[PDB]
RNA sequence: CCCCUGAAAAGAUAUCGGGGGUGCCCAAAGCUCGGCUCAGGCGGGUCAGAAAUCCGCCGUAGAGUGUAAGGGCAAAAGCCGGGCUGACUGGGCCCUUGAACGCAAGGGGCCCAGGCGGGAAACCGGGGCCUAGAGAACGCUCGUGCCCCCACCAGUGGGGGCCGGGCAUGACAGAAAAGUUACCCUAGGAAUAACCGGCUCGUCGCGGGUGAGAGUCCCCAUCGACCCCGCGGUUUGGUACCCAGACGUCGUCUCUUCCCAUCCUGGCGGUGCAGCAGCCGCCAAGGGUGGGGCUGCCCGCCCAUUAAAGGGGAACGUGAGAUGGGU
RNA sequence: AGUACUGAUCGGGGCCCCGGUCAAACUCCGAACCUGCCAGCGCCGUAGAAGGGGGGAGGCGGGGGCGGUGGGGUAAGCCUCCGCUCCGAGACGGGAACAACCGAGACCGGGGUUAAGGCCCCCAAGUGCGGGCUUAGUGU
RNA sequence: GCCCCUAACCCGGCCAUAGGCGCCGGUGCUACACCCGGUCUCAUCAGAACCCGGAAGUUAAGGCCGGCGCCGCGCUCGGGAGUACUGGGCUCCGCGAGGGCCCGGGAAACCGGCGUGCUGGGAGGGGGC
């Protein structure tokens, strides 16, 4: 895959209508809510931590997934699934394109260079704004250090600067 | 590709109607008797599109010049050229601004 | 498309609607005494290349459907075209 | 009804009194409309001019006006329809109307109907109303000979059924077998009244 | 040619921009009048069933409307039935194609006259609910007119003319048209490629953050999944700014210099450093980095040594210095 | 902006309800803004508006800056649209040089005052003034 | 004749403040209805409907009027909010995509509040000329 800097910047309109996009990729993220998802048991949790974007840009689906695994694995190992709720708040609706000569992908992909330069689908990304909430964690106040560490580890995998915001529910 | 030019070639928004505007329209616009010299506004009715003027005349103010059977002859301007729109009253409204 | 073999149609000579029989149009044979044909044979005589263009590439798939309506009362003939489509079936 | 995307129909359409397609075709004429309406008891005849903010009724009358000329027949039979049409036509001619277009609304245009009886009365008063030659009822039905023949047969066959079915005629003092002559007298009265008014 | 989007709420608007369609089809899928209401759901009902015909309740259109897309449409523009042929004859004006602003064909609208169809009437009908299905000159053919002309006059046969329909150019504002040149020739072009140069860095090389996991235990001695941030200009690519009256195109030889992201030589540290060895990091470019076999090679592999037998830049250094194996 | 039509999309709760994420080819709402007619102001105009006729063209390769996340593209001193301005066809001051960045529009000669920008020297004008930060020659 | 006032009826305009569901009332001389029949005009499988002829019955329903609750809808109402967005200027910040300052405009969702048809012509009825 290309470096994420190639697709970090928002440079055009959103590309999301899958009934018009040919060969649109599937969303590979297997689940979006972690931990104790039922609201009856979330009533125990009183602290809210939020990993929040600082700049405007695009996060790739693989980057979101890697942050999700690192944060969820840390939270399971050190807080236990019965003591937290973790939600990846954004969905990668945007479809990324790449212009490259390749295999059987249309007769217009066999012409080299910038001739017929509209690329084929290459992945998915979530277009985010400043102050947008990327990760949302509900937790009991005793696990604040572990939750902040999990959010830091998740933030290490993302292409844009972020911050952690802690507050009461 | 260069722009195609049908008689209604960029008229999706102009010919769309809101859900509260659906169906037949009121008949009061039929009952305005315009005399020569009256000022009218070309406001296209989408339910009678086959008799409606071109989209370029929407919102333009014209002067009634005469009557042809049941239509009205309206002298208007597109930029600086004088154009003649012969249209029935259902696409016209009286101009109240003088 | 199917078209009737007889219609009720206005006749300009009768100045009224009469019954018209319906037939397909058939072009007449080119007569050798036509002025253009005479000029063409004159041009064909003598040495030289082929003197006139002859179309090689054709694009039409159908011809314009042409029909003759004959007034049964007076024999006045009206030839009309129904547009470019496949050949009609008289029924 | 349910949701913002529901389009409520026009008030007169949802009350079921105006066919707006037919109304638009009538309004294209640009002529006055002879509106004829039927009820269970009376007949309404109006000469209407349509305006952008509301129709203007030049003349309007139901069949209660025939009592002014001494009608003792039914309120809404064919003879009553004709007399109402005559009065409305004379009033419209007084007010300046010389042509009109028949407007029957949701009623059916069956031949010999009371709406065409009203139209025939209006035509005889002196107002031109276009119509086919096969819809106006016969002069026998306009005079009311059908009512008289029914009353005669009912009196011959079942007298108690005759009294029950024509009680109001007998209260009024006109037996239904004398309907044509009384129609003739009332028509003479109306014609003389409005013709003297027109001369003066 | 046509629809949506691009298109930035008047108009106009491009790219080998995105999603699609067109070269038809229909005597009914055309005209009109009337009646009715669709998809779907629910209750009851012989065969009968998920689905047949029947009774009723709900049902904003979730149906249908020939055909793309968009728009329109419910006592209808849909469905059924009745009657029909206006998919009519002769003309005019206007809109669009073609913005303001010149300019074909085609298409649409409003009408006047003739004569009709449906309808009580109003009213509608010059094809298809609307926006696509479209063709000059010359020639030929057909229709039409008590029509006009053909050379001193009349006649006969024949020819031509005006008006209208068709026969076609799809490269669709209209030549009738296959290759090859490395044997090649001309006029030009950096309006336009190949080399170097410029811009860019996807690719390539290099560095860093993170720490699942491995490491007997032990994330970080040594690695570093899933991801992310960068640098160089050392490969390849993109673009086409300069250079076609010409900057000599690979490799090698010869000779000089520069960089450091260091292979050895100097200094230091860590180690899963007992010694011998090995691995990892930092400073450091003064010096060294060789001889052969294979391929034109660059590269690569191999041989015997060696402290080690590093990698790059200099118009891919250096053909007015050579060589000429390759191209 | 919304997620109500057409679509996607994460959770909870009981086909519906609630919260959540989206739409160039979705839209109940909806600006700034642009645009038609009328009246006025402003300005231009009888030393001649609108409108029309005639002769002669050049040109029909454009480019730079800024703005439409314009559309495309990894990006490009890249391709292709929209608008103002400037270069081309425009002198001159500043920017270290420099067509289009800032200032500014040049008949000739002289006097003065300012614009951009600058005032330790090169170099005209300040080793100017108050407070605070930096130890890296960071930076200028 | 003409002027004024005014229910239910007729012809309309705007086309949900007018629609939907549920509950409680009022209205009946006249008017609107349900209603009673099918000889005639006309109509179908069916006098159900349409069409015709009536007046025994009833306000049960429709229609019209008044009240309440919910859903939907509306508003030039308060908040949201001078927020989002935006026309013009800038040697103003940021590595950059971008953001900032000044002059001028300025929403939407949603929350609360209020409202839940208004109106033109005619008939009929009442009061004057
Ligand atoms: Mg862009
Ligand atoms: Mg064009
Ligand atoms: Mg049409
Ligand atoms: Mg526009
Ligand atoms: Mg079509
Ligand atoms: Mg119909
Ligand atoms: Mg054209
Ligand atoms: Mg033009
Ligand atoms: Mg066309
Ligand atoms: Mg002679
Ligand atoms: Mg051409
Ligand atoms: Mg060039
Ligand atoms: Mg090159
Ligand atoms: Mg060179
Ligand atoms: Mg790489
Ligand atoms: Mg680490
Ligand atoms: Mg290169
Ligand atoms: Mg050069
Ligand atoms: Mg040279
Ligand atoms: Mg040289
Ligand atoms: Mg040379
Ligand atoms: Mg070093
Ligand atoms: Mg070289
Ligand atoms: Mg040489
Ligand atoms: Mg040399
Ligand atoms: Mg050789
Ligand atoms: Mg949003
Ligand atoms: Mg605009
Ligand atoms: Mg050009
Ligand atoms: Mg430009
Ligand atoms: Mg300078
Ligand atoms: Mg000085
Ligand atoms: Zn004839």
């Amino acid at each position: 895959a290309r470096p994420a800097r190639c697709y970090r910047r928002i440079k055009g309109p959103p590309y999301t209508r899958e009934e018009y996009i040919h060969g649109a990729p599937m969303i590979q993220i297997p689940k979006f809510d972690m931990g104790t998802t039922s609201a009856a048991a979330r009533a125990a949790f009183t602290m809210v931590a939020k990993l929040v974007a600082e700049e405007r840009g695009q996060i790739r689906m693989q980057a979101l997934e890697a942050a999700r695994q690192i944060s969820s694995k840390y939270l399971t190992k050190y807080v236990g699934d019965a003591n937290y709720y973790l939600r990846l708040n954004v969905v990668p609706h945007h479809v990324l394109r790449e212009n490259r000569m390749l295999a059987m992908a249309g007769a217009d992909r066999l012409q080299e260079g910038m001739r017929l330069a509209f690329g084929s689908p290459a992945g998915r990304a979530a277009r985010v704004e400043p102050g947008q909430v990327i990760f949302y964690v509900e937790f009991k106040p005793e696990h604040l250090a572990h939750v902040k560490e999990a959010l830091r580890r998740a933030a290490s995998k993302l292409p844009i600067p972020t911050r952690i915001v802690v507050e009461p529910k | 590709v260069k722009r195609t030019h049908g008689y209604r070639y960029k008229s999706r928004k102009l010919l769309s109607k809101a859900p509260r505007e659906r169906g037949m329209s009121g008949l009061s616009r039929l009952l305005y008797e315009y005399k020569p010299g009256d000022k009218v506004v070309i406001d296209i009715d989408p339910t009678f599109i086959s008799t409606a003027p071109h989209r370029r005349y929407q919102g333009k103010v014209g002067v009634v010049i005469g009557t042809r059977g049941r239509a009205y002859v309206i002298e208007t301007y597109i930029g600086d050229k004088k154009k003649i729109i012969i249209t029935t009253p259902e696409h016209l409204r009286p101009h109240l601004g003088g | 498309m199917k078209f009737p073999k007889s219609v009720n149609m206005y006749c300009p000579r009768c100045n009224t609607y009469t019954q018209h029989s319906v037939s397909n149009y058939h072009g007449g044979q080119r007569r050798s005494l036509a002025e253009g044909q005479r000029r063409y044979e004159r041009k064909l005589k003598g040495y030289g290349s082929t003197p006139k263009p002859k179309q090689k590439r054709f694009a039409k798939v159908n011809k314009k459907v042409t029909l003759v309506f004959t007034c049964t009362k007076c024999g006045y003939k009206i030839v009309k075209s129904l547009g470019r489509m496949k050949k009609v079936e008289l029924v | 009804a349910r949701g913002a995307r529901y389009k409520v129909p026009f008030r007169r359409r949802r009350e079921g009194v105006t066919n707006y397609r037919k109304r638009r075709k009538l309004l294209l004429s640009r002529k006055p409309r002879l509106v004829v309406r039927k009820t269970n008891k009376h007949l309404i005849a109006q000469i209407v001019i349509a305006r952008p903010h509301g129709d203007e009724t030049v003349v309007g009358l139901d069949t209660r006006v025939l009592s002014k000329f001494g009608w003792k027949g039914d309120e809404n039979n064919t003879s009553a329809a004709y007399l109402l049409g005559l009065i409305v036509g004379y009033k419209a001619r007084a007010k300046g109307i010389k042509e009109a277009i028949l407007d029957i609304g949701l009623h059916r245009p069956t031949p010999g109907a009371r709406v065409f009886a009203v139209m025939k009365g209006v035509i005889d008063a002196g107002v031109e109303v276009p119509h086919g030659e096969e819809v106006v009822p016969s002069e026998e039905r306009i005079r009311g000979e059908h009512v008289a023949e029914y009353a005669k047969r009912l009196k011959e066959e079942a007298p108690e059924a005759y009294k029950a079915r024509f009680s109001r005629y007998l209260q009024r003092g006109l037996p239904p077998e004398e309907l044509p002559s009384h129609f003739e007298e009332v028509k003479k009265k109306i014609v003389e009244y409005y013709e003297q008014k027109l001369a003066k």
